[PDB]
């Protein structure tokens, strides 16, 4: 599993995942925005996690209008993501304290952990 | 090297091993006030109880396994109704004066008096008969309340039970005698007449105290022990 | 025709998917999928003291859910010995045969509703407020109440409960007899349900259809005669039967159960007689609420066991009860720590599901939604 | 009646009886024989099979054999033909690597759903099965959730300013191998039971 | 017998002797403990005219040169006691309907209880 | 169109809306007997205007998520969800939906809002019929125009007009 | 059996002339339960002071975990609990609470005592954590409640009626049986 971007760079971490995309086809991919604070999406942030089946993708907290225009970021994501034909749209909640020691565990213990807490999101209501 | 008996199990130990730590070594349990890991054990608590044969030849009187030594070959008995019985008595003169004060205090589920306690407390005495906690119906104990001896801890002495544990680590641990009790008897309570709490090592006593007496004056009043959470670290200030 | 009847849909209660394997108006065979509710309270319960799985245990097989309750508490109780008083014990009966009472009645309302007319869902229904409002004199809850204990029971019954249970003791047999006269005769039921649901009793036996249909194909097989717990041996009972696995004996026999349960209702409110209502030992029950003022241990007991609760020794336990809907029991694996190690659940729905590709084989496509209602199917008990 | 029977026959077969005082009984049967000896206990009258229930003894703080033990529940219906009410628990131990055990598909259809559970809770791949399918998880879900190395998946309760609760770093209650706040658990709470 | 009431209410009086002397010689005076059968009754009856159970008279160092106390509402042998600490001085008041406060048939004046916390202000505190 | 563009024309069809709830079935679990006895003979949510019940998703508005809604089931509600005319509304009932409930495991979605607009939010375990009655009025002046929030705010008639569904 | 059809409409047209029961809520109250399982209260001593000592306890047997306590220190001049310790944050998100009754079983001081309403429906998520000053026994209502009297100019009114209210609730407002 990758790791491209960085923290609170939302159009860093966009172009370089624009970039390491390319024509991936996401038919039976898995993309997780992980997020905190489950209720307000106005100051949100949110990281993405994007489960191919046979790669996988990290991108830290660098997302969401809690940055300066990240939420135009994110809305080209989901443009993205939903172009290639992603149907499943997940969002885990973790604590803050989770978010940034997540990012440094092992692949599977991170990737499981998420794959297990996630809730199914309908992707409308990030774009 | 030497053979114990611990009420059904064979251990074999080393010879300075305290009856306790054999006990607790063959997985066995028995209440603990009076002795701690690194300090000097005194029979104090008369928690430590149980019954020893010494050949099948039972001790004459109850041996205080906190600071009675082994023997080879000697039998441990820890199961007994008798002990049970010594055991619940004794944490109920121990649990007598305390001042009713667990929902407001800072040390919450992290009394190691507590769960003795409920461990060992109120043997079933012999059908639904109502049970009665406690016999004792005449007036507590009752001292200052919530002193802080120092900018960093805090004293409630009417919560001590009168072990030795914080006397003792100042004498020990750091050599600053800067602790001890005032009166005697009943009345005894815990004063100083050197009150900054000169020895830089003065926090420790704030973890060993079994009760809420002494406490983090910095950490009053925030969360129940069990709210918190847990993250084991190390603390990068000074090399050690 | 792979006909696709959907979760939910149409109005099939119990969310639950249905693959008719169909040519034209019978049934060849239907490819049930369920999961679509689960929950995960056999994983959740793994994480909650003893005293706290009593939240859990109502809400999974939400129409009768005091056999959960007391089957959970018996088997915790055998596991640490407790002692239930007389009082809590026949308390504790009542309120299962008045929640069979009420799943009976929401049953057949369903049942009613779902082929053919609308009407007799709501007086049976009806009846079910009445009996909600009785829990809510005594429980304060409509369902999913939290009123059992290992011990025995929360707290005691007011005055005002036992008037309001007899009047609807005094009301309901000539209700149940009114619906009977209504069935028994029937016009149109009658060549709607005697010959449908083929119910061979060895093949019932051998996909375990406990849910009140087996005795339809007449199977006495019921634990309050086959496995008495909880003082049912000091009860005169009538166990009904069906002489051939149907829809119409299948209903016949819980009727006659609704009837002879309001029988068990007033034997046990009539011996009732003053006393405890749990087991006093303080590792099993907490401190009565007046001493909190008076004794440190008081104090200890209450903080630990609303905090970390008790432990119970190392060991697995079981113990069966009658649902409305068939076998059920706990096994509990219990490692000595303040939570359970496991919870696995016998969930009778579970497995008598399984006979609906047999029984609905051969039916009509509007059968086989009879056919699942004769079952009751509750998704809470299946999925789980 | 027959429950009798069963033991004169095993105990002399080298089988061990587990029984809790309680009146439960436990029969431990090794991998090879379960097979033809369950066969022969549907041929003994075994109608009746009501609980197939999967174990993960991994935390247990005793160790186990193996890390998984399925359970079956073999009855007979006491008013059926030959009606005696026998009923007791055959337990087996499946390894963790080796998640493997036929299926009572051929003696019981019951065993058609229950089984997959299993499949789906815990890894273990049933032999026999006439369709292991998944029958409670999604799809598209990764893992068998009762193990427990499987996390249970907790999410934060939330609150007004930042404040926030983790349940899993919150609970108080212990399990079995949490020694606990204090330094260790001893007494009632290493194991508590009253003596009728 | 009802005696208590007025004990009770002897015992307020006390403790407002006690408030004078610290108000005078400038000294802090503080609620030490409060009435468990009192913080503790949830919907039980409280018919005691205070909440409070102990308290005492500390210098500027925080040691108290004074210890009052007063036994609970339902314990047996109900009194009052009177400690100075580190003196060994301990004192039992009752109180007898007619006479008035009493140690043993002594009856107990404000004014000798404004010698005893004079004596104890000049000994026993440190500052 | 849209309901717009007259300002006695909107206050007419935003009343007809509010009253005219038709309710969508959509019952998951244990919530649901305390929201069918909403309309049984103590306490029937047939005055208002929902007597009549399509569980046709193409023939009524509200939707009244009524239990715990497992995820197995979420894309499949999310179809349904579009699968309602667009004068629809949805109403999140029971702890289980507004909330993760007592379930905070890997199973259930902890807030029905992931996946559809949620109009209405409703507690309890089981919420009192008479608190489903209060939900839908709640919902009603909130359709009308009429509902305010804690910060002052007026929220929108209809939910689920703010989406970018896709 | 034809009968059946014609006793069917019998049965059918007698429980069509009896009209009666139904309750029309909101019209007309709901008669709810003494024992019922509410809207929390936090209740206060005679004294006035409130009986709330912060010992989460209510917190720690919360099987939802919905109750949080930030315990402060009484100010000895005008404390506000009885004890030496007192509840400075009390908030309970009622979309998590189950409505167990554990929290005032474990309650020592019986503060916090669940209550009757269950007019508690509101639009947003992070509104419907009630906090302490919107359950104290002062208060009359729920929050969507009290925010209609506000917007509206109307005072509150209750929709249930008791036929009384607890002990363990003295103080808590509710009409009574009828004697207003
Ligand atoms: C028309 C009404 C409002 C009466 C109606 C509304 C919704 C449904 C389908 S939901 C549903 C219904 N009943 N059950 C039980 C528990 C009885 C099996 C379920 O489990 C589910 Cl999930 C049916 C009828
Ligand atoms: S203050 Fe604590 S550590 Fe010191 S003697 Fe008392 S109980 Fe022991
Ligand atoms: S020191 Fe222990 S027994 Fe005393 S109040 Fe604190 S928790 Fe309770
Ligand atoms: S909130 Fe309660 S009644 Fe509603 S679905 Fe959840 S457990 Fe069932
Ligand atoms: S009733 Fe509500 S606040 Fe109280 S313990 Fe249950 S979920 Fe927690
Ligand atoms: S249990 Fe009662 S006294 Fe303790 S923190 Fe909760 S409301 Fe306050
Ligand atoms: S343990 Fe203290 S006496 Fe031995």
């Amino acid at each position: 599993m990758v790791r491209v971007g960085m923290r609170a760079a939302p159009r860093v971490s966009l172009e370089a995942l624009k970039a390491a995309l390319g024509g991936l086809k996401l038919s039976e991919a898995k993309v997780y925005l992980i997020t905190d604070w489950q209720d307000k999406r106005d100051q949100a942030r949110y990281a993405l996690l994007l489960h191919t089946g046979k790669k996988d993708l990290l991108v830290p907290d660098a997302f969401g209008p809690a940055f300066p225009g990240g939420e135009e970021a994110l809305s080209e994501l989901v443009g993205l993501l939903l172009a290639q034909g992603a149907r499943r749209f997940y969002e885990a909640v973790v604590s803050p304290g989770e978010m940034t020691a997540l990012l440094d565990l092992p692949p599977e213990e991170l990737l499981k952990r998420v794959m297990a807490i996630a809730n199914p999101t309908d992707p409308g209501i990030y774009l | 090297m030497v053979r114990v008996k611990v009420n059904d199990r064979i251990v074999e130990v080393p010879p300075g091993t305290s009856v306790m730590d054999a006990v607790f070594h063959a997985g066995y349990d028995v209440p603990l006030f009076c002795s701690e890991k690194h300090l000097s054990p005194i029979g104090a608590c008369r928690m430590c109880l149980v019954r020893i044969g010494l050949p099948i030849q039972w001790q004459p009187k109850l041996a205080a396994s906190c600071v009675t030594a082994v023997a080879d070959g000697m039998v441990v008995d820890t199961l007994s109704d008798v002990v049970r019985e010594a055991q619940a008595g004794m944490v109920e003169f121990t649990l007598l004066n305390h001042p009713l004060d667990c929902p407001t205090c800072d040390k919450g589920g992290a009394c190691e008096l507590q769960d003795r306690t409920v461990e060992y407390g109120l043997y079933e005495k012999y059908p639904l008969e109502l049970p009665v906690y406690t016999r004792f119906e005449f007036t507590r104990r009752h001292v200052d309340k919530h002193h802080p001896l120092s900018p960093f801890v805090i004293l409630d002495r009417e919560r001590c039970i009168h072990c030795k544990r914080c006397v003792r680590y100042f004498e020990e641990v750091p050599g600053d005698e800067v602790l001890d009790f005032i009166e005697r008897g009943v009345h005894t309570f815990i004063g100083t007449m050197d009150f900054g709490l000169p020895s830089g090592f003065s926090g420790n006593i704030t973890d060993i105290c079994p009760v809420g007496a002494l406490l983090d004056l910095t950490a009053r009043f925030r969360a129940r022990n069990w709210e918190m959470e847990e993250t084991p670290t190390t603390c990068a200030l000074c090399p050690v | 025709m792979t006909l696709n009847v959907g979760p939910q849909h149409p109005s099939t209660h119990g969310v639950l998917r249905l693959m008719v394997t169909l040519s034209g108006e019978e049934v060849l065979e239907v490819v049930p999928h369920i999961g679509y509710l689960h929950t995960g309270f056999e994983k959740t319960m793994e994480h909650r003291t003893y005293l706290q799985n009593i939240t859990y245990t109502p809400r999974m097989d939400y129409l009768h859910s005091f056999a959960h309750d007391l089957a959970y508490a018996l088997a915790v109780e055998k596991l640490l010995g407790a002692v239930v008083p007389p009082r809590a014990e026949t308390i504790r009966v009542i309120l299962n045969e008045l929640s069979r009472l009420a799943s009976h009645l929401v049953f057949l309302g369903t049942g009613l509703l779902d082929l053919g007319a609308l009407t007799p869902f709501f007086y049976a229904f009806r009846e079910r407020e009445t009996i909600l409002d009785l829990f809510e004199w005594v429980t304060g809850q409509r369902f999913h109440h939290n009123y059992i204990r290992i011990g025995g029971v929360k707290e005691d019954l007011p005055e005002e409960f036992v008037p309001e249970l007899k009047k609807l003791l005094e009301v309901l047999p000539h209700r149940i007899d009114e619906y009977e006269a209504l069935f028994a005769e029937s016009p149109i039921f009658y060549e709607r349900a005697r010959g449908v649901g083929v119910i061979p009793p060895e093949v019932a036996i051998d996909l375990g259809l406990t849910g009140g249909s087996l005795r339809a194909s007449g199977v006495n097989y019921d634990v309050r005669k086959a496995y008495p717990y909880s003082g049912y041996e000091t009860y005169t009972f009538d166990v009904p039967l069906g002489e051939r696995g149907d829809v119409f004996d299948r209903m016949l026999v819980r009727i006659r159960e609704m009837r002879e349960s309001v029988k068990i209702i007033k034997q046990a409110l009539e011996r009732l007689e003053p006393g405890p209502v749990r087991d006093p030992n303080p590792q099993i029950t907490p401190p009565p609420r007046h001493l909190l003022e008076t004794s440190m241990e008081a104090v200890i007991y209450h903080f630990k066991h609303y905090t970390e609760g008790f432990h119970p020794p190392k060991g697995e336990v079981y113990v069966p009860t009658e649902s409305a809907r068939g076998e059920l029991g706990y096994y509990i694996v219990s490692d000595g720590g303040s939570m359970p190690y496991r919870v696995k659940v016998r969930a009778p729905s579970f497995v008598n599901l399984q006979s609906l590709p047999y029984a609905c084989k051969g039916e009509q496509v509007p059968d086989m939604v009879a056919i699942i209602a004769s079952l009751d199917p509750v998704m809470g008990d299946v999925d789980r | 009646m027959r429950l009798e029977r069963v033991l004169e026959e095993a105990r002399a077969k080298g089988y061990p009886i587990e029984d809790n005082g309680l009146g439960n009984l436990w029969v431990v049967l090794p991998r090879e024989r379960f097979k033809e000896e369950m066969a022969h206990y549907k041929a003994m009258g075994f109608n009746f099979l009501a609980d197939i229930v999967g174990l993960d003894y991994l935390t247990y703080p005793d160790p186990r054999p193996e890390r998984f033990a399925v359970v079956y529940e073999l009855v007979s219906l006491p008013g059926w033909k030959d009606g005696d009410g026998s009923r007791f628990f055959v337990r087996v131990y499946v390894p963790e690597e080796d998640p493997r055990l036929p299926t009572v598909t051929d003696l019981w259809g019951s065993a058609n759903f229950l089984e997959r559970e299993v499949y789906d809770l815990f890894g273990i791949v049933f032999e026999g099965h006439p369709d292991l399918r998944k029958i409670l998880t999604p799809e598209d879900l990764e893992g068998h959730p009762l193990r427990k190395d499987y996390p249970l998946g907790e999410t934060p309760t939330l609150f007004r300013e930042g404040r926030y609760i983790i349940p899993a770093e919150f609970r108080a209650a212990l399990t079995g191998k949490d020694p606990g706040l204090t330094f260790y658990k001893g007494g009632s709470r290493k194991g508590y039971r009253s003596l009728w | 017998a009802s005696s208590e009431r007025e004990l009770y209410e002897a015992w307020v009086e006390l403790l407002s002797w006690m408030r004078e002397y610290a108000q005078a010689k400038g000294v802090r005076f503080e609620k030490e403990a409060d009435f468990p059968d009192f913080i503790y009754r949830m919907e039980r009856p409280y018919d005691l005219p205070t909440t409070i159970m102990t308290a005492s008279l500390s210098d500027g160092l925080g040691e108290p040169f004074l210890l009052a106390d007063v036994s609970p509402r339902h314990a047996k042998l109900k009194r009052i006691g009177l400690r100075l600490p580190r003196a060994h001085i301990h004192l039992h008041a009752h109180y007898e309907p007619g006479k008035g406060l009493v140690t043993g048939k002594i009856p107990l004046t404000k004014e000798r209880f404004f010698a005893l916390a004079d004596r104890a202000r000049e000994a026993l505190a440190f500052a | 169109r849209e309901g717009i563009l007259f300002t006695t024309l909107e206050k007419l069809v935003a009343w007809g809306r509010s009253n005219s709830l038709w309710p969508a079935t959509f019952g998951l679990a244990c919530c649901a007997i305390e929201m069918m006895a909403s309309t049984d003979a103590r306490n029937d949510l047939a005055r208002f205007g929902s007597e009549v019940f399509r569980a046709s998703p193409r023939q009524a508005d509200v939707m009244i998520v009524a239990g715990r809604l497992s995820k197995k089931m979420a894309p499949v509600m999310r179809r349904v969800w579009e699968q309602m005319p667009d004068p629809k509304w949805v109403i999140s009932m029971g702890a289980c939906a507004s909330s993760g409930g007592m379930f905070n495991n890997y199973a259930i979605v902890q807030n029905v809002d992931s996946v559809v607009p949620v109009d209405v939010y409703v507690p309890g375990c089981p919420p009192r019929p008479e608190a489903l009655i209060y939900a839908v009025m709640q919902l009603q002046k909130k359709v009308r125009g009429q509902a305010y929030n804690e910060r002052g705010e007026r929220l929108p008639p209809v939910a689920a007009w703010k989406r970018t569904r896709g | 059996t034809l009968k059946a059809l014609a006793q069917s409409l019998g049965i059918t047209l007698k429980y069509l002339f009896s009209k009666p029961v139904t309750v029309p809520y909101p019209d007309a109250p709901v008669a709810l339960k003494p024992r019922f399982h509410g809207r929390h209260v936090l209740t206060r001593h005679p004294n006035g002071l409130e009986k709330c000592i912060g010992c989460s306890l209510c917190a720690a047997a919360c099987p939802a975990y919905a109750i949080y306590v930030e315990p402060a220190e009484n100010d000895p001049e005008n404390p506000v609990s009885a004890g030496e310790r007192y509840a400075k944050v009390y908030e309970i998100n009622m979309l998590r609470c189950i409505f167990c009754g554990l929290c005032e079983e474990a309650c020592p001081t019986g503060a916090i005592v669940l209550g009757y309403d269950f007019e508690m429906a509101d639009y947003e998520y992070s509104d419907l954590v009630y906090g302490k000053e919107d359950m104290l026994v002062d208060v009359v209502g729920t929050k969507p409640q009290r925010r209609e009297a506000k917007r509206t100019g109307k005072p509150v009114k209750v929709g249930y009626v008791v036929p009384y209210v607890r002990p363990e609730l003295e103080g808590f407002k509710a009409p009574t049986e009828g004697g207003k």
